[PDB]
């Protein structure tokens, strides 16, 4: 089963245990081998692995990390994935002195939006977009990568699992403790990351739900019933919230041009019904001159 | 999310055609029958109650069992083990708080070990080739409910009731796709309460006219009329309750 693969080195820990680099000894393919540990106790196979494997068998797209194979052995389950060289977190730390060129940021946003629109149109939200899970290769591609916190949604949605994106990239409708979130939570993440590539630092880097939420208020302003109908009767709204004024987006992301600002504001609309969908965003003027340059 | 209503409808229509169990399967099983399967599906409903599992979980559990049994012979002694492991998986896939493995062992009266339930889960996944994201009658109903003016809590719950009853009787319902069993359930519910028909918006959205629905609609009409005497009764009891507005009680129509 594993006779075929030679482990090269560990790479990281994701949402359910360890990921390694490996070589297919026979084809020469380099792969990422994610090891799950099973036990006639562990409640057998993890809920997170069940959703990742099943959802990701359905998602073949050039901007979603491809699942090549799933190896059941006796007490181990191995997921064989395509290998990418680096992630966007590491790349932004390595690109700090000279910044990421605007064509590349635009290439990468476009491709991620493509991957997201795809997911969403197959009833899947990712629920964990962050730079650690966006992988890049030397050719100028970028792909979505940890579908272990994903879930299949219905139309309309149900109440799903609550504390759900990593804090920094968590949308306000989760922080305010709404019933229903949908696709709009991933777009919010992607808008945050889009800001982060431009400025090289995280847009709303809180260390608690309330801190995260005040940080957002200080930059988009405190939402009231005009910009967000419903807002003041959501479960974790407090009338004792401070009222900050919305800042002009030229100050939120100074490198950004007339259009990138527009896009970014539509990605961070407070109301999830008006917040731009990945599908609509691909058509946005910002991308009229998009191409596909290479990094590194 | 009207941006992806249509893409998803379209995609779940592609998908229901691929998770289709073989209609004949029951005939090819040496040991089990349509009325062993009914006992089993009625029992899962009762498990769904005892752990307040979602309707979806039940519907996926049944889709997994029918595919499983489509390619794998099972003795009567293990039919329930197959059902348990399927219901575990469905819960893991669908529920926020899935029940611990121990809880499923407890509701089989320890006729199976935990060691068995886990081995069966591994096998049910191997045979289903990990393809657990199956369309259900419920995912169609839910979509359908938005083409309803005004919305009507009674209609929806009754629609769900008939969709759920369809899981019990493998003959005749194995031959209908879920989008159709949904169509019928919805229209039969809409007629039984408001006296309206399958709306034109749903003809534009599914391409099922009221006449393409007819075959299935004839069967569902009869399951519903004969539902009081049917040997398995947990679904009827379920839908007496305030949650579902007591629509199991509602007396079915003339034709
Ligand atoms: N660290 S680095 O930037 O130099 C770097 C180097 C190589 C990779 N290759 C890789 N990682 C993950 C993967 C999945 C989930 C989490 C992680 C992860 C990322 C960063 C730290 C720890 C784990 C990687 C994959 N999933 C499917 N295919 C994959 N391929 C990622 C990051």
């Amino acid at each position: 089963s594993m006779e075929n693969f030679q482990k090269v080195e560990k790479i990281g820990e994701g949402t359910y245990g360890v990921v390694y680099k490996a070589r297919n000894k026979l084809t020469g393919e380099v792969v990422a081998l994610k090891k799950i540990r099973l036990d006639t106790e562990t409640e057998g196979v993890p809920s997170t692995a069940i959703r990742e494997i099943s959802l990701l068998k359905e998602l073949n797209h050039p901007n979603i990390v491809k699942l090549l194979d799933v190896i059941h052995t006796e007490n181990k389950l191995y997921l064989v994935f395509e290998f990418l060289h680096q992630d966007l977190k590491k790349f932004m730390d390595a690109s700090a002195l000279t910044g990421i060129p605007l064509p590349l940021i635009k290439s990468y946003l476009f491709q991620l939006l493509q991957g997201l629109a795809f997911c969403h149109s197959h009833r899947v939200l990712h629920r964990d977009l962050k730079p650690q899970n966006l992988l890049i290769n030397t050719e100028g591609a970028i792909k979505l990568a940890d579908f272990g916190l994903a879930r299949a949604f219905g139309v309309p949605v149900r109440t799903y699992t609550h504390e759900v994106v990593t804090l920094w990239y968590r949308a306000p409708e989760i922080l305010l403790g709404c019933k229903y979130y949908s696709t709009a939570v991933d777009i919010w993440s992607l808008g945050c990351i889009f800001a982060e590539m431009v400025t090289r630092r995280a847009l709303f880097p809180g260390d608690s739900e309330i801190d995260q939420l005040f940080r957002i208020f200080r930059t988009l302003g405190t939402p009231d019933e005009v910009v967000w109908p419903g807002v003041t009767s959501m479960p974790d709204y407090k009338p004792s919230f401070p009222k900050w004024a919305r800042q002009d987006f030229s100050k939120v992301v100074p490198p950004l041009d007339e259009d990138g600002r527009s896009l970014l504001s539509q990605m961070l609309h407070y109301d999830p019904n008006k917040r731009i969908s990945a599908k609509a965003a691909l058509a946005h003027p910002f991308f009229q001159d998009v191409t596909k340059p290479v990094p590194h | 999310v009207p941006d992806y209503h249509e893409d998803i409808h379209t995609y779940l229509r592609e998908m229901e055609v691929k998770c289709k169990p073989k209609v004949g399967y029951m005939k090819k099983q040496p040991d089990i029958t349509n009325s062993m399967r009914a006992i089993l599906v009625d029992w899962l409903v009762e498990v769904g109650e005892e752990y307040k599992l979602q309707n979806e979980t039940l519907h996926l559990a049944v889709n997994y069992i029918d595919r499983f049994l489509s390619s794998m012979s099972v003795l009567r002694g293990k039919l329930q083990l197959v059902g348990t492991a399927a219901m575990l998986l469905a819960s893991k896939f669908e529920e926020i708080y899935p029940p611990e493995v121990a809880e499923f062992v407890y509701i089989t009266d320890d006729t199976y070990t935990k060691k068995q339930v886990l081995r069966m889960e591994h096998l049910v996944l191997k045979v289903l080739t990990f393809d657990l994201a199956a369309p259900t009658v419920n995912q169609f109903l839910t979509q359908y409910f938005l083409h309803q003016q005004p919305a009507n809590c009674k209609v929806e719950s009754l629609a769900m009731f008939l969709g759920e009853l369809s899981l019990i009787d493998a003959d005749p319902y194995l031959k209908y796709l879920p989008s159709v069993i949904a169509g019928a359930a919805f229209h039969l519910a809409l007629y039984t309460v408001t006296g309206q028909s399958w709306p034109e918006s749903l003809i534009r959205k599914t391409g099922y006219t009221l006449e393409s629905l007819k075959p299935c609609l004839m069967d569902l009409h009869q399951t519903y009329l004969k539902a009081p005497q049917h040997a398995q009764q947990s679904i009827r009891e379920k839908y007496k309750n305030s949650k579902y507005h007591g629509v199991s009680l509602l007396n079915p129509p003339e034709t």
